[PDB]
């Protein structure tokens, strides 16, 4: 029944300012404190800080003072975090998340609900669609039990993109590859095995979406 | 400001095995440390609370000890989905800082990968450019190295690879290799070649094709 939603993915550029949201439910907002975590890439989870939703009063951790800024709206049980002059080192998921219980300041409590997290990106590339392109087999390679297909999503910024495999009805056997950054541009794959008396006779394809470009590609995997 | 030090960095252990991991407070923290689990890309699960206290709908084969500034996180009898990563963290007064981590392996026997290389598609070309894509796939241990190969020579420019993170079922790694050209460059060579260097064996796993583009 508790539960905390964030708000989605945010691309800003260095000095700009950016403002999450992390909407609460199932309790009463105004009983436990909210805590922001900050994880940079490969990093490591950092307390940033903490700000009672009782008296709206904010407790920052000597290594987030100043630039950031945490503020609720009661009235809509949400907590806000704010961070002005964003900087590369500012690159990281943040994560809002509920006191396990209430009753003591000075001391704290484990965190139980955790936002999905919010990912900013802080960079000058600009937004760019990706190029999606199926990966099929060549052409005297066959034989087998199993095969293998994949897409290729190409030259897009930033991220996220999604990639399915026949809208979701295809996930045994998928693996999707974590995007590697070149040149301020995202490339990515994802492949699918599946029997090879399946396809090419029934149709696979890899379903993919750039939500900052609007892009959504449906690009069947067809023999060479 | 009490800050903690996890110990070790990373661990490697097969199914049923147990591990522990340790966290140490730079000073007296009485018992208000907590342990949790993270998965990639995914919010941190809380496992443990108040040092020992198990939170709901936690496996009984987590748990949490210490006392004063020493506590200790006890995995008995690993699950094939419990790798992750794991972190301590303290409330007794703010900050409340957490341990820098540790990275759980589910260690599981070595698995040659299986590769399939990609000529570029139709549609890449007509754009003007020519990625020759190589997935190896399912392996064990995570180290492997990918080299290619034009016509018998090796590149090593214009590559990009990306390794997944564990697999939940069966524990093994795969990681793809693209290789990036412009259509001119492609199409004057003929050969492709992704070779895959991994512990499973002494000589490369290799698949190649020629521009028939077979």
């Amino acid at each position: 029944d508790i539960k905390l939603v964030e708000s989605g993915p945010e691309l800003k550029k260095p000095g700009e300012t950016v403002k999450i949201s992390c909407k609460a439910s199932g309790y009463i907002f105004t009983n436990y404190g909210m805590n922001w975590v900050k994880q940079a890439p490969g990093k490591g989870l950092k307390w940033m800080g903490w700000i009672n939703t009782y008296t709206g009063e904010p407790t920052y951790s000597d290594d987030f003072k100043g630039r950031f800024v945490f503020s609720l709206e009661t009235s809509v049980r949400t907590a806000y975090l704010q961070i002005n002059n964003l900087k590369n080192e500012d690159l990281a998921t943040y994560f809002c998340a509920r006191e396990r219980d209430y009753g003591s300041r000075y001391r704290g409590y484990a965190l139980d609900f955790w936002g999905q997290g919010t990912t900013v990106t802080v960079s000058s590339a600009t937004t760019t669609p990706p190029s999606v392109y199926p990966l099929a087999p060549g052409s005297g390679a066959g034989t087998n039990s199993m095969v293998t297909l994949g897409c290729l999503v190409k030259g897009y910024f930033p991220e996220p993109v999604t990639v399915t495999w026949n809208s979701g009805s295809l996930s045994s056997g998928v693996h999707t590859f974590p995007a590697v950054l070149q040149s301020d541009l995202y490339t990515l794959s994802s492949s699918v095995t599946v029997p090879s008396s399946t396809w090419p006779s029934e149709t696979v394809t890899c379903n993919v979406a750039h939500p900052a470009s609007s892009t959504k590609v449906d690009k069947k995997i067809v023999p060479r | 400001d009490i800050v903690m030090t996890q110990t070790p960095a990373s661990l490697s252990a097969s199914v049923g095995e147990s591990v522990t991991i340790t966290c140490k407070a730079s000073g007296n923290i009485h018992n208000y440390l907590a342990w949790y689990q993270q998965k990639g890309g995914k919010s941190p699960q809380l496992l443990v609370f108040n040092a020992s206290t198990l939170a709901d709908g936690v496996p009984s084969r987590f748990s949490g000890s210490g006392s004063g500034t020493q506590y200790s996180l006890k995995i008995n009898s690993l699950q094939p989905e419990d790798f992750g990563s794991y972190y301590c963290q303290h409330f007794w007064s703010t900050p409340f800082t957490f341990g820098t981590g540790t990275n759980l392996e589910i260690k599981r026997a070595d698995a040659a990968p299986t590769v399939s290389i990609f000529p570029p598609s139709s549609e890449q070309l007509t754009s003007g450019g020519a990625s020759v894509v190589c997935f190896l796939n399912n392996f064990y241990p995570k180290d492997i190295n990918v080299k290619w190969k034009i016509d018998g020579s090796e590149r090593q420019g214009g590559v990009l690879n990306s390794w997944t993170d564990q697999d939940s079922k069966d524990s093994t790694y795969s990681m793809s290799s693209t290789l990036t050209l412009t259509k001119d460059e492609y199409e004057r060579h003929n050969s492709y070649t992704c070779e895959a260097t991994h512990k499973t064996t002494t000589s490369p796993i290799v698949k190649s094709f020629n521009r028939n583009e077979c």
